[PDB]
């Protein structure tokens, strides 16, 4: 089935960013970079990869996108872009 | 005095017991039916002396205006009480027969001491209609009167749907209660019916439960 993912209208998880998905943005996002992955953020001097990651998160430039699931096994994908960072 | 006029005092406190949850249930039942005083009582039921006619107790009650709209295949009630100790199984017949005459949905007989199993046989021998069978002892205190007894609302199968729908569940989720619990009898939960349990919350201020018939 592909009646497993809740389209964008009609979707209602937070809006904002869990206290989980940031600590896993942060870390995937710190591994890639740590890895060598392409960095879309100005770095002004950084060297830590969650230093960066977190100027990445703070800048809204981190191409993520998570998968929210639920118990039925559907779910709604929010990007790291449109998550509200109140934290 | 002696002890008739305990003995009578307790009939009667079962007897309003008896008028709550059939109101309770969704049914005709008038605050003055239920509010009925001990002297009304006995001026209505008591013989050449004083003595209880629970022959004469025995009543019918029919769906409110509202009940019909939420549930319109429930049918009109019947409520037998008992003069003899025990129910035996010529006495039994009887009743099961005026349900199945008066075509009515259900049927509710209180005894007193005890329902004889040869007599037991009898109540699911006669469908869809269903008997239930109340110990009038068990009747004297209105148990969903109790502080820590919240409010149990019998859910349609429409209602039912919904909640399901709503919380994409499946009823083997759904938090559930036995099919013998003192408010599901009281209510005459039937398998599968959900019940809206309402309590009050030190978190929120009312909160909201479903539990599911076994």
């Amino acid at each position: 089935l592909k009646e497993k993912a809740i389209p964008k209208d009609q979707r209602a998880t937070t809006p904002y960013m869990t206290k989980y998905e940031r600590a896993r943005i942060l870390g995937t996002r710190a591994l890639q970079i740590s890895m060598n992955a392409p960095v879309f953020v100005d770095l002004e001097g950084e060297t830590d990869p969650l230093r960066i990651a977190m100027k990445e998160l703070a800048e809204k430039k981190i191409p993520l996108v998570i998968r929210r699931y639920l118990p039925d096994g559907s779910f709604e994908d929010w990007s790291v872009e449109e998550l509200i960072v109140d934290l | 005095d002696q002890e008739n006029e305990r003995n009578i005092s307790r009939l009667w406190r079962a007897f309003r017991t008896v008028k709550e949850m059939v109101k309770d249930r969704g049914y005709f039942i008038t605050q003055e039916e239920v509010e009925l005083p001990l002297e009304d009582f006995k001026a209505k039921y008591c013989d050449s002396m004083g003595r209880p006619q629970r022959k004469m107790m025995s009543f019918q009650a029919n769906p409110t205006e509202e009940s019909i709209s939420k549930f319109p295949d429930m049918g009109s009630l019947w409520v037998e009480f008992c003069d003899e100790p025990s129910v035996g199984v010529k006495t039994m017949k009887t009743f099961v027969i005026h349900i199945q005459e008066k075509n009515f949905q259900t049927g509710i007989f209180v005894y007193q001491n005890n329902i004889t199993p040869s007599a037991m046989k009898l109540v699911p021998s006669i469908p869809p209609a269903t008997i239930e069978t109340f110990n009038e002892a068990a009747l004297v205190v209105n148990i969903t009167h109790h502080e820590l007894v919240p409010k149990h609302i019998r859910l349609s199968s429409d209602e039912k749907r919904e909640l399901l729908k709503r919380y994409r569940l499946k009823e083997s989720q759904l938090p559930r209660i036995q099919r013998a619990d003192p408010v599901a009898l009281y209510l005459g939960l039937k398998r599968g019916e959900v019940v809206k349990i309402i309590r009050k919350s030190e978190t929120s201020g009312r909160y909201a439960s479903y539990r599911i018939c076994m």
